[PDB]
């Protein structure tokens, strides 16, 4: 039972005992497994009770007991060394709200886990063992705060927290001290998110990316995720939606896809708006709103049109959903971009229409404002016209060609360009059982 | 935290500073400003000197300015202390404008441009299109060349015809070389 | 220091296309 | 919305044929005031 | 023309018959886009078949 | 610092270890690209007809020789089974004597022949 | 099953006529005499409930309901109880008694397929499957299987249903590839074109239901003029100049049925009579198809616009290619119709793009885009690797 | 060596390749550690004279030393079709094998058997059992008791003798009357 759920991490210590003696692929992968698995056992009745007696002793267990408070009694240096940091660990996954509800005790204690005998020497030692989520991940639910008068002072556990996420940043010496960094990014990130102006991200840009290859896709998607929200008020687009594009792509989530996938999706969502591409919510139709897409919907709804106040009717009735995702800020500026979408289509299509005929669409809008409308239109492209107010000829251009140019062969670059991603790739991996197989 | 103390002008400061921001001409960070506000709609539209480059950048961004044009003009921070960009940002308008004008037309009677300028002298506005260097006859501002073209770099790359296609053939021959 | 340390994992990392390439002189 | 429709492009809009109609009468009646 | 039986097509606005010719290309995406579309296809089913 | 100055240090040779290799290949590359040639060049014309009888197994078979020859020989390591044809009037090396290719199928022979009208000349009516 | 169906959906459309209700209904009205209905009839008076379907003896009784023959009684029931029962107990022992005499494979089936089939009558959409499923059971014939079609198509299209059917029908069509050798396949690809057609077929089956007639047609399932009508239309206003001028040119089938039904008089003929190349003529043409074949007709309405402008549109292209260069003036206005709205709606075909069409509001006046070397072909080649590129991106996505 | 590698690598001529592959063992002596791994590339090759130009270098570092791994390497080599590819195979062995046998090495039998296997062989060639009954004595050789060294850890220092009698015999088949020179690294135990 407890004994089962200590035979559990038995296994787990035992497959510990293999990364304790060089052995992680296994151990990571596992504990990775382990985490997972960790959720049937929880709890910490006789789990602990057994598992400070079953390891060795040591004054950090006791500490460890203040966050235990309890009661037991009863009767009953090497092995109970990183096991102890490796129950640590499980000590952030008794916090999970797990064996837990209020970590701001557990605060400390991560601290006091966290910085004493730990934090310490275990650069290549401790292979992304730390998990600062699960370190933050605590500190996170706290930050429903509100309360805390941020923190202590303004907010400085948390500018402490991201000066010791700092302090790895430092530690992140790249000896492989990498794998959980830009989570602290991340966090800071969203902290940005929560407060800050990201731009210092392209500081965090200038380093990294969590390099590389063992991160979690879904950090690495969850890198990108923030990271494309960068771009959001950054206002690249595709970038952003690369980044979507290469965070849902293959980041491996359906039990995360189901909140938090939204969230990327929503956002998704609103790239496209910012490009006034509405593609087809007819598959976001489908687990979306619900909870998610439909006032995008119900923007692309309006971006369909992009009519203004129907457009604002949507953000009138959803703002504090909007506000909810802070996607608000979006979407104030396509408002007259569908209108000057519109304003390209099936109206450009003559070498003009006249000035009042093109005015008569903002004759149905504004008047010599036009010219602002249509020169705030034809500034960004995104049309190709011309007029004279002299002619009072609004002259809509053709957009016509042939592949003539170098234009496809740019795309059969950009195919040529490809032609090492799998192609490289083959080779990338050729290795693994080639390689292996000789062992 | 900062209930602990707070202030009012701190709003206007703001608000001349993104409106400073604003007429600093930095986007993203002017937005990501917003963004990096902490209360922002509580505040901004609590604000109309944060109400200014907002509604503003609505007219700004995508280039109508007429009312903005006018807006700052009767901005009553313009009419406090605000004057600073206000002057500086009817230029960093037209400028852009003068892009637009460019753009929309190749050819404009210097009243219209002047007209779309808010100017009142032509001349003014000649300054600028010849600052501009736009060829201009009479009465009229063109654009022969609307844009920069050719201008010396972006070059090697991005119509080289055959030697990025033999750079591509020789990238590819090393796709068929680097193939080891 | 530990300078000295890692500077194999580069070693340590490079070890491989190079088995792949093994497995390609065979494959050749 | 349902379960399963002809899908995308998405639902477009809707009141048009008779309003064409309306006007197929009114174009054509236009048609016929012409 | 309008059965393409003949190449050319009308002006209107001119009131003529605009000029037009015959052919138009070599079938070649048409047939490549075939593959494009074959290969992902049992492969993804491949890729899913390792998975 | 030190034990690395012993360990780190070896580790270099493996650096070297590994670049060698490379080499190796692309020559080994080239070797065969080279070597590729001729065997394609293994084929050729003058050669004898046969019919292919059957195959003992892959690259191996009982053919015959337009002088009744039937003997253990090769065939193409080009065709392979799906590829390979169970009997066919086939290429033969004259001393290689070996299953140059298939013939596709021949005709003419005694019997004497068949009608051949391709696309006849004739209208109906 | 099938005019129930319809004159279900026929009422249940209830707008233009009350006949649309009316006729409907009124057979209806009978047919539950007809047949013990109402256990869908039930349900069918709360299917148009809540509209016109609003005035029953049990669901519901409403003025704002223009149907009030969407009425019952308890009696019914009773009737139908007794009629079911009476069914029920008739096949029971029967049934039982095959069941006793260990009595036939398929005859055991056979009064199984009684059973059922009174569900059909009924309006039961339940033991009919189970006692299909029974007769599937005591199936040893495909053509106990040809019954499950039979079946699945009475229990989907007795409710014009949708997947499971058209699954089974699959399923079913599926166990034995014959077709009833030569024919089920048009049961199939008629239930399929049906299927599909729900509601699209478009292009899909709308020539499998063009194809195959009249090889089979159902009676409670579908009539013969109903493939015809529907397969016409959508393949119709779906397939090409060519193959409807092809075959919906005519057919000795549309030779036999043209304006025998006047339940048409429109489709391909007022689209020929379009495909003449008209301008006005057609204009009035679709909405007099529409009202007289989309409303009419079950996926004919519920698809709708689907239709409405693409050969609005596709007239176009026709006057396009035509023109180079064309006055959508002498188009719009010379046609003789609102030159704006005419053009509102065709300029809402410049977004949908499948204008060539270079068009001018002041001027009035169209011109064309052609594919060139860029085509779709040299054109189409962005993406189509792409979403390789992305399963390949995929295809490493794996790795471990 | 990487000159050398390519060299050989590259070459027409095999024997160069081939002595060239045998002269790595030299450079190479010191580590015979990865010259297995190494020559594991050319233990695979189209080309015997590859083959053969490995036994020799690899066979040369573990003489005086172990690594069944190495030796294991050769013994497909050492049926690598043409006797005098195995001769080398052999001898080259065996140049590793003497002092070593029975189960502290138990395959020397084998070895010895194989020698003998050949050397009964009657259409094994006097390329192979000439090697064989050589290697067979080579591990016999001095009465057996008696080793072979080179850079001698027990000096740890070279012996330019020690090297000489391979080099010498390495050309012999060129011409034969050579290897009498091997007896310079017999070493006594």
């Amino acid at each position: 039972m407890a004994s089962t759920a200590v035979m559990m991490d038995v296994d787990s210590s035992g497959v510990n005992d293999l990364h304790h003696s060089e052995k992680k692929y296994a151990e990571e992968d596992q504990v990775q497994e382990l985490l997972k698995v960790l959720n049937e056992i929880s709890k910490t009745t006789l789990t602990l009770d057994p598992r400070y007696i079953w390891r060795s002793l040591k004054d950090l267990s006791s500490l460890r007991n203040q966050e235990l408070l309890n009661a037991e009694t009863l009767c009953f240096k090497t092995i109970e060394v990183t096991a102890e940091i490796n129950c640590f660990m499980h000590l952030l996954v008794q916090l999970f709200l797990w064996d837990s509800k209020e970590l701001e005790q557990l605060v400390e204690f991560n601290r006091k886990v966290v910085i004493p005998n730990l934090l310490c020497y275990y650069n290549l030692r401790s292979l992304n063992l730390i998990n600062a989520k699960l370190w933050f991940y605590i500190y996170l639910s706290h930050e429903t705060l509100a309360r805390s008068s941020e923190e202590i002072n303004s907010d400085n556990q948390n500018i402490i927290l991201r000066s010791t996420m700092m302090k790895f940043l430092k530690i992140a010496s790249l000896k492989h001290d990498n794998e959980t960094k830009a989570m602290l990014i991340n966090l800071i990130l969203r902290d940005f998110l929560n407060n800050g102006e990201v731009d210092s991200a392209s500081d965090f840009i200038s380093k990294l990316e969590y390099p590389h290859t063992d991160v979690s896709s879904s950090l690495e998607a969850r890198y990108f995720f923030y990271l494309s929200k960068i771009n959001a008020i950054q206002l690249d687009y595709s970038t952003a939606n690369e980044y979507i594009i290469a965070a849902i792509r293959k980041a491996p989530h359906n039990s995360k896809s189901l909140g938090f996938l939204q969230q990327s999706n929503k956002l998704h969502c609103c790239i496209q708006l910012l490009m006034g591409d509405i593609p087809e919510l007819s598959f976001f139709h489908q687990s979306n709103m619900q909870k998610s897409l439909l006032p995008y919907y119900h923007l692309t709804k309006a971006v369909k049109l992009g009519d203004l106040k129907k457009f604002t009717s949507t953000i009138t009735k959803y703002k504090q959903l909007l506000l909810k995702d802070d996607t608000y800020q979006l979407c104030v500026r396509l408002r007259s971009n569908v209108i000057k979408t519109g304003i390209r289509i099936i109206s450009l299509t003559y070498k003009k229409i006249s000035l009042r005929d093109i005015c008569l669409k903002l004759n149905l809008d504004s008047e010599q404002t036009v010219e602002y409308m249509v020169s705030r239109a034809i500034r960004d492209g995104v049309i190709e016209a011309k007029i004279n107010h002299e002619d009072g000829f609004i002259e809509t251009t053709e957009l016509l060609n042939i592949y003539d140019s170098e234009d496809p062969q740019q795309v059969f670059d950009e195919r040529i360009k490809f032609a090492n991603q799998l192609h490289d790739e083959y080779l990338v991996s050729m290795r693994y059982p080639e390689d292996k197989k000789t062992q | 935290n900062h209930k602990l103390s707070e202030s009012d002008k701190k709003s206007k400061l703001i608000s001349l500073y993104l409106l400073n921001l604003l007429s600093q001409n930095n986007t993203t960070k002017f937005h990501s400003e917003l963004q990096y506000l902490d209360k922002h709609i509580k505040n901004l539209e609590d604000d109309s000197l944060l109400s200014y480059p907002i509604k503003l950048d609505r007219w700004l961004m995508e280039g109508s300015y007429q009312k903005a044009w006018d807006l700052l003009q009767s901005g009553s921070q313009n009419i406090s202390e605000f004057d600073s960009f206000t002057d500086i940002l009817k230029s960093a308008i037209r400028d852009e404008i003068a892009k637009n004008t460019e753009l929309s037309y190749d050819f404009l009677p210097l009243s219209n441009i002047k007209a779309l300028l808010f100017f009142n002298n032509e001349k003014e506005t000649e300054k600028f299109a010849l600052e501009r260097n736009w060829p201009i006859v009479n009465s009229k501002v063109y654009f022969n060349n609307q844009s920069k073209e050719k201008a010396d770099y972006e070059d090697e790359m991005m119509h080289e015809e055959d030697q990025k296609t033999n750079i591509i053939e020789k990238a590819m021959d090393y796709a068929i070389s680097i193939e080891n | 220091e530990q300078k000295i340390q890692e500077t194999e994992l580069k070693i340590r990392s490079k070890t491989e296309n190079v088995r792949r390439l093994e497995a390609q002189r065979n494959a050749l | 919305q349902t379960n399963i429709w002809e899908e995308n492009w998405d639902d477009v809009e809707v009141d048009d044929d008779f309003t064409n109609e309306l006007k197929a009468e009114l174009d054509r009646y236009k048609r016929e005031n012409q | 023309i309008l059965d393409k039986i003949f190449y050319g097509v009308l002006d209107q606005g001119n009131g003529w018959l605009y000029v037009y010719e015959t052919p138009n290309q070599d079938a070649t995406y048409d047939s490549a886009l075939e593959l494009v579309g074959q290969l992902n296809k049992v492969v993804d089913q491949l890729f899913e078949k390792a998975s | 610092y030190f034990k690395l100055k012993k360990l780190e240090k070896e580790y270099e040779l493996l650096t070297l270890q590994e670049d060698y290799i490379k080499d190796e290949q692309r020559h080994l590359k080239r070797e065969l690209k080279r070597a590729q040639e001729e065997v394609k060049r293994i084929q050729s014309v003058p050669l004898v007809i046969g019919q292919f009888l059957e195959p003992i197994d892959q690259n191996t078979g009982i053919v015959s020789s337009t002088t009744g020859m039937s003997y253990v020989v090769r065939i193409l390591s080009t065709l392979d089974r799906e590829l390979l044809k169970p009997s066919m009037s086939v290429a033969l090396h004259r001393h290689s004597n070996a299953l140059v290719d298939i013939l596709p199928p021949d005709s003419d022979s005694s019997i004497s022949v068949m009608g051949e009208n391709e696309k006849p000349d004739v209208t109906y009516a | 099953n099938y005019e129930v169906s319809e004159k279900a959906f026929l009422l249940t459309q209830s707008k233009v006529s009350i006949e649309q209700r009316k006729e409907a209904a009124e057979f209806v009205l009978a047919k539950i005499k007809e047949e013990e209905m109402a256990p869908y009839y039930k349900y069918l008076c709360e299917e148009y409930l809540v509209n016109n379907g609003q005035s029953d003896l049990e669901h519901d009784e409403k003025s704002d309901s223009l149907n009030e023959w969407i009425k019952f009684d308890q009696e019914l029931y009773n009737e139908l109880c007794k009629k079911n029962e009476s069914k029920i107990k008739e096949l029971n022992e029967k049934i039982q008694k095959l069941e006793e005499d260990d009595e036939g494979e398929l005859e055991q089936a056979q009064a199984w397929i009684n059973l059922g089939e009174y569900y059909a009558q009924i309006g039961d959409k339940d033991n009919a499957e189970k006692t299909l499923g029974k007769s599937l059971s005591k199936a040893i014939s495909t053509g106990a299987k040809i019954d499950v079609m039979l079946t699945i198509a009475r229990l989907g299209f007795f409710y014009n249903d949708q997947l499971y059917v058209k699954e089974k029908l699959e399923a079913v069509n599926s166990m034995i590839e014959k077709g009833g050798d030569w024919e089920r396949r048009n049961r199939y690809k008629t239930y399929y074109g049906i299927h599909c057609l729900a509601v699209r077929n478009f292009k899909e089956a709308a020539k499998l239901l063009v194809d195959s007639l009249a090889t089979f047609t159902s009676i409670e399932l579908t009539s013969y003029e109903s493939i015809a009508t529907y397969a016409s239309v959508t393949g119709l206003f779906t397939l090409e100049r060519t193959d409807l001028k092809s075959k919906v040119i005519d057919s000795p089938e549309l030779l036999s049925l043209i304006s025998t039904t006047a339940a048409l008089q429109s489709i391909s003929s007022l689209t020929i009579s379009l495909y003449a190349s008209d301008y006005a003529s057609y204009f009035p043409y679709l909405l007099e198809t529409y009202a007289n074949v989309l409303i009419p007709c079950k996926y004919l309405n519920r698809h709708a616009d689907f239709f409405v402008r693409e050969m609005r549109r596709k007239v176009y292209a026709q006057l396009l290619e035509s023109y180079k260069t064309l006055s959508l003036k002498s188009m719009a206005s010379a046609f003789g119709v609102s030159v704006a709205f005419l053009d509102n709606d065709l300029g809402k075909f410049i977004p949908n793009k499948q204008l060539n069409c270079v068009i001018d509001r002041v001027n009035g006046i169209v011109e064309t885009n052609r594919p060139d070397n860029k085509n779709a072909q040299y054109h189409l080649l962005v993406k189509q690797g792409d979403g390789l590129l992305t399963k390949l991106q995929k295809y490493g996505a794996a790795v471990r | 060596v990487k000159r050398l590698l390519h060299v050989a690598v590259s070459d027409s001529n095999d024997d160069v390749r081939r002595a060239a592959v045998i002269a790595l063992g030299f450079v190479l002596l010191r580590d015979y550690t990865t010259v297995p791994r190494i020559v594991q590339l050319l233990s695979k090759s189209h080309n015997a004279h590859v083959r053969c130009g490995t036994a020799f270098a690899l066979g040369i570092a573990c003489a005086g030393k172990g690594l069944q791994s190495a030796i294991d390497v050769l013994d497909p080599l050492t049926k690598d079709p043409v006797d005098f590819v195995r001769q080398a195979a052999m001898i080259a062995l065996s140049m590793i094998l003497i002092q070593q046998t029975e189960k502290l090495n138990p395959q020397v039998a084998d070895i010895n058997k194989n020698f003998l296997s050949v050397i009964t062989n009657k259409h094994q060639e006097g390329l192979a059992k000439f090697g064989a009954c050589v290697a067979q004595g080579i591990m016999n050789a001095g009465g057996r008791n008696v080793t072979i060294q080179l850079e001698n850890a027990d000096t740890g220092t070279l012996d330019t003798k020690s090297v000489v009698g391979l080099v010498m015999f390495s050309q012999f088949w060129y011409w034969f009357p050579l290897a009498h020179f091997l007896s310079l690294s017999f070493t006594p135990t």
